RNA sequence: UAUCUGGUUGAUCCUGCCAGUUCAUAUGCUUGUCUCAAAGAUUAAGCCAUGCAUGUCUAAGUAUAAGCAAUUUAUACAGUGA
RNA sequence: GGCCUACCAUGGUUUCAACGGGUAACGGGGAAUAAGGGUUCGAUUCCGGAGAGGGAGCCUGAGAAACGGCUACCACAUCCAAGGAAGGCAGCAGGCGCGCAAAUUACCCAAUCCUAAUUCAGGGAGGUAGUGACAAUAAAUAACGAUACAGGGCCCAUUCGGGUCUUGUAAUUGGAAUGAGUACAAUGUAAAUACCUUAACGAGGAACAAUUGGAGGGCAAGUCUGGUGCCAGCAGCCGCGGUAAUUCCAG
């Protein structure tokens, strides 16, 4: 069609973002991937 | 002119910005419960600071004062009630004990956890928003949901979903309609 | 405490507030309040007695169509149902008001650059369907840059929408994306449809209502350049001149329109410039009574000599010693003869002899008039006469804002009392056709191409150019790639730029200065900052914001953005040394501790000679200097460097060699040209490879 | 201006000073879903275009509308009603 | 009832603060703040009072010193044929008050109730939706396996090691899940809209594209400043070429 579109970078209009994690996206996800990294450090700390 | 529609906040929040230990400590348990803010254990803190309040108030009373008595009973079978204060430790001095994990313990999130059916804290929040699991016939979506001593029994998949009968699942279903369209007619 | 409040006159105790807590809170909050009230001071210069018509310009997306919308808005402020609109046209809608609308072409960014210069009041229609196209968010990067005009959106094609609340979350949407864009707090208007060909009268009541009340602030380049828009257009030749010399003749043209902005000096000569054609000069300046006269206007011509049907103008659509002195056939030697009945090159002016003056000069009481109980009260008054003499400057707001407001309030009125003295005939020369006199001003040298090509459709203004605009000379200017536009601007590749009236393509180059010690050139742009710049061409004022394009041939736009460069200027000079690095390296042949031979970096041994001494550095970092020239072999010379060069290692001289600014100029004249979309101009590096397919 | 850490010494202390440490207005950036939903402020109780915000009839005060209606016992009236 | 008048008398209040002045003063229920004692605030959902541009006067009436009543003056201010006539948003909405600012000129009497001659009419009272993160509530932006080496475990260790119980960093992988949204229908509603339901649609990073602040380094044939070589310092959107050009400390 001939009516021009938005561009997705001027319709969320983000610009200049330095790059994320994908684990920022869902919080629950970053409990469970903290929590699941920090009892290998509890495996370490004492036995 | 109408009535104001009452309301209040549910939680508080710590004085000191950057103490470390309590950041330690406040991880853990997000890591532990399934958690995705500090404010849902800063929630816990506060709902706990009023009821220890309540109850050292009501010590400071005379033993078998009418208000303590009824107010004192109310509070402990509250609590009993949902399965933070045990059995033996049921007369609120140990209710001015009582720690948050208590009451952490005892969320519908990590109670399908503790059944294994979710397998997983994580596992157990993703259903629990998912439609998924139930009390009654009644769905729950809220991990926060306080499982009540008598539920416990009835905490179980929904009639509705997968995993509970019903159906299998539009992102399934969506792959048998690949499995009879390619190899059939 | 005690003694310190008793130290003024008046108890300081006595005075106290009832509450501290309200007292001080409604302090903060009334004076942030102010700040916000007080703006830099600025100057007005248009009149109070004949206001011009404040131009407003629709524009936006063609298939939307903004001509039925703005024969929705006439036929409502003068009940007058009108067809097939082209041109500006001038309406009065109220007692003082009368607008005068200008649909742009939506096809054409050399008319769509063209318009924000010079439209006062902008409507911007968006589809709601399709949102913002980009035709839309060009134009507001434009007009942003020149200086902002009052922007007042609608947003047609409302009425599709198939669900209520998808349609709400969608006004919301673009009431938002309209907020980044403009000011926040402002509100596009919203048509449900078009059915009868015309929109609701409730909602275009609302619409006119809401413009009506519009009062446009006053831009800063509308208040120093002389300005007009071009109500009709009209050549005067004689066909006898067009049937001999057979189409090739420069027509003499007159043109009509409001003056606005600026008063245009009368004096014929004055050099001023079509938009789109090129610089010209005026040659006649008449003024006619104009088409459309308020109510109240109206009412005040006819008290002295003691229309309505006509409510809208739409022509291109069809239905003493002073005098004494300023004779030239008058010698000054008779100017005074005739005032009573010398060399300016010697500085004393012509006395008399001193005896003459000696006998003249004995008395001074001829001059004793310049120099500084009733007998006790006449003293007293003469000293107080004196005190004032001797103390009157130094004796004679609360916000500093509304004083310097002050000295422009009082130097108004006091051009209006001097200009009432005048009126009837010394104001109009000292006048010089003051804005919104309806003008016919007349020119000539007009080109054929002009004439020819033309549709009324597209608009020409003219701009009043000042004595230091009329120059070429190179400028400096600062300037950065228009975020939007993908591409970065390349050293020593036209671009089309929108600078001051003119509109024209040169060759930029983009020079940044190695921390304030020369301009060094770049080859690209600093892909998101300001680098400083230069370009040939017209010349202007600093602080000039100018907004620069690319290919602005409709043929060629694709999908991109077009605005790719904006920026201010800084300061203009003839001429700019401007230096591109280049840097001479060499290698070593034979090495020793702390002593190098270096080959191949000079041909002869003479050329070394013009060389040496010169703080020579390499790749690892080490300095040196270059001592002597090698004899035996030619090239090649001794080097004495601050520690072992290798042999692995790579020499490199600095040095610095001079370029120049390329002098192309070119403007854009995009309607005489016929077809009046797709001018096209000179081609970038990139495109010009792929014509003629080199690598 | 209380409470806490931190500082002058090669060190240990105390008095001693300096350094950090809400909920109310504005502004900036950002704003997917449910429910809930308020909404003042230049010591200007300053000024107001336009539209609306006060009208009202039962079996039961007044009907010759040259009003509508017709049937239904109605030649005083009797329905409905401006 | 000194409320007012006539006669007559000389009384009345005051350091236990009269009288006068100030108030960015309507009073109260209350608010915020948490050892206690206090300190500060209340124009503002309820009660009371007062006012309707400013003053005064008054008609009607049970009730007004009424202003969506009248009369006069003052100040504003509109209409005109110049003779005259007319207006009072501290109701609802809306506009101005500067030259740079932000709630809709929408719907309904279905609820709540009020008024009338009255079940019926009227009600911008009030309710409905629309409109800037005032405050408050609930809480997505992902969940699980397999594999490829790497581990720490641990039994053995004369010495290869990996092999099971999983700690998890992985540049190929694997199918599952779900609403954000889009949308038949029913529900909702005065009618709509949303919600609660729910057919069909709707997730792999190149989306259906999380933010807003902060700590820290690195890079050039770059620039500048100082220096007892090659260093020290500031710093670096800029280099040499190049912007349809570069894939580039993956960004």
């Amino acid at each position: 069609d001939g009516k021009r579109a938005i561009n997705y970078q001027i319709l969320k209009n983000k610009g200049l973002t330095p790059k994320r994690n994908k684990d920022n996206r869902n919080s629950r996800v970053k409990k469970r991937k903290k929590y699941q990294k920090a009892q290998k450090k509890l495996k370490s700390v004492r036995a | 002119p109408r009535a104001p529609r009452t309301y209040s906040k549910t939680y508080s929040t710590p004085k000191r910005p950057y103490e470390s230990s309590r950041l330690d400590a406040e991880l853990k348990l997000a890591g532990e419960f399934g958690l995705k803010n500090k404010k849902e254990i800063y929630r816990i803190s506060f709902q706990l600071s009023k009821i220890r309040r309540a109850a050292r108030d009501l010590l400071t009373r005379d033993e078998k004062d009418p208000k303590r008595l009824f107010e004192g009973n109310a509070l402990i079978r509250r609590l009993v009630r949902v399965g933070v204060l045990s059995e033996d430790k049921k007369k609120l001095d140990y209710v001015l004990a009582l720690k948050v994990e208590d009451f952490l313990e005892r969320r519908l999130q990590t109670q399908v956890y503790k059944l294994g059916l979710a397998k997983s804290v994580h596992h157990a929040r993703v259903l629990i928003t998912q439609r998924h699991i139930a009390v009654g016939k009644q769905i729950v979506n809220i991990p926060s949901f306080m499982v009540r001593l008598d539920s416990e029994k009835h905490i179980d998949f929904a009639p509705t979903s997968p995993f509970g009968g019903a159906r299998p699942g539009r992102v399934a279903r969506r792959n048998a309609a690949r499995k009879a369209e390619a190899s059939g007619e | 405490a005690k003694k310190k409040l008793h130290t003024q006159g008046h108890n300081a105790k006595a005075f106290a507030v009832a509450a501290p807590g309200k007292m001080a809170r409604t302090m903060q909050r009334s004076s942030d309040v102010n700040e916000r009230k007080l703006h830099v001071p600025m100057v007005d210069r248009t009149p109070e007695d004949d206001p011009p018509p404040f131009i407003v310009a629709v524009v936006g997306p063609p298939g939307t169509g903004k001509t039925t919308l703005i024969r929705s808005l006439v036929r409502r402020m003068t009940k007058s149902t009108l067809n097939d609109i082209q041109g500006p046209i001038t309406v009065v809608s109220g007692k003082h008001r009368r607008l005068t609308f200008l649909e742009c072409p939506a096809d054409d960014l050399n008319a769509m650059i063209d318009i924000a210069k010079i439209a006062d009041l902008v409507l911007l229609l968006i589809d709601g369907n399709f949102g913002f196209e980009m035709e839309t968010m060009e134009f507001l990067n434009i007009a942003q840059h020149h200086g902002m005009p009052r922007v007042l959106g609608v947003a047609t094609h409302l009425d599709l929408f198939k669900s209520q609340s998808t349609l709400r979350a969608s006004k919301k949407r673009l009431k938002h994306r309209f907020w980044t864009e403009v000011y926040q707090g402002a509100k596009l208007f919203y048509l449900s449809g078009v059915i009868n060909g015309r929109y609701p009268d409730r909602e275009i009541l609302n619409l006119s209502r809401f413009i009506s009340v519009m009062k446009f602030r006053p831009l800063k380049w509308r208040n120093e350049h002389p300005y007009m828009l071009a109500d009709r257009f009209t050549d005067l030749t004689h066909p006898e001149l067009i049937e001999t010399q057979g189409l090739q003749i420069d027509r003499k043209v007159a043109i009509y329109g409001y003056l606005h902005g600026t008063p245009l000096p009368s004096a014929p000569g004055t050099r001023v410039h079509i938009a789109g054609v090129g610089d010209f000069s005026v040659a006649q300046i008449e003024k006619l009574p104009d088409p459309c006269p308020t109510p109240f206007y109206q009412q005040k011509l006819d008290d002295f000599e003691r229309d309505k049907d006509k409510l809208i103008y739409a022509p291109m659509s069809d239905v003493n010693i002073g005098k004494l002195i300023y004779m030239d056939n008058i010698s000054p030697e008779e100017c005074i003869r005739r005032w009573r009945g010398v060399d300016l090159e010697k500085f004393v002016p012509y006395f008399d002899t001193f005896e003459k003056l000696a006998k003249k000069w004995k008395s001074v009481d001829a001059i004793k008039e310049r120099f500084l109980r009733e007998m006790n009260a006449a003293k007293k008054e003469k000293l107080r006469a004196q005190f004032e003499i001797e103390e009157g400057e130094n004796f004679k707001y609360d916000t500093w804002y509304e004083l310097q407001k002050a000295k422009i309030s009082k130097q108004l009125e006091i051009n209006n009392i001097e200009y009432q003295e005048m009126t009837p005939e010394q104001r109009q020369r000292i006048e010089g056709f003051k804005a919104g006199s309806y003008v016919r001003i007349v020119f000539e040298k007009v080109p054929m191409e002009f004439v020819k090509n033309f549709n009324p459709k597209f608009p020409i203004v003219m701009g009043g150019l000042l004595p230091t605009e009329i120059k070429f000379g190179i400028v400096k200017a600062r300037l950065r790639r228009h975020r939007w536009h993908k591409k970065i601007l390349k050293t020593n590749d036209p671009l089309v730029l929108s600078l001051g009236w003119r509109r024209f393509q040169t060759l930029p180059i983009y020079t940044t200065t190695d921390s304030r010690t020369r301009t060094r050139m770049l080859k690209y742009t600093p892909e998101h900052t300001y680098c400083n710049a230069a370009f040939y061409g017209p010349l202007c004022s600093p602080n000039t914001p100018f907004c620069g394009v690319q290919i602005v041939a409709n043929s060629d736009t694709g999908n991109g953005f077009r605005i790719a460069a904006t920026g201010i200027v800084e300061e203009i000079d003839v001429n700019i040394e401007i230096v591109k690095k280049l840097k001479l390296v060499g290698f070593p042949y034979k090495i020793f501790k702390n002593t190098a031979f270096i080959k191949d970096m000079f041909s002869s041994a003479m050329e070394v000679a013009r060389f040496e001494g010169a703080q020579i550095k390499t790749v690892s970092g080490i300095r040196g200097e270059i001592k002597r020239a090698l004899s035996k072999p030619e090239g090649h010379y001794r080097a004495a460097f601050e520690d072992k060069i290798l042999m692995s290692d790579i020499v490199i001289l600095r040095s610095w060699y001079p370029v120049r600014v390329k002098k192309f100029y070119n403007p854009v004249t995009s309607l005489l040209l016929k077809e009046k979309t797709e001018w096209k101009g000179l081609r970038l590096t990139g495109q010009i490879r792929a014509a003629m397919n080199l690598e």
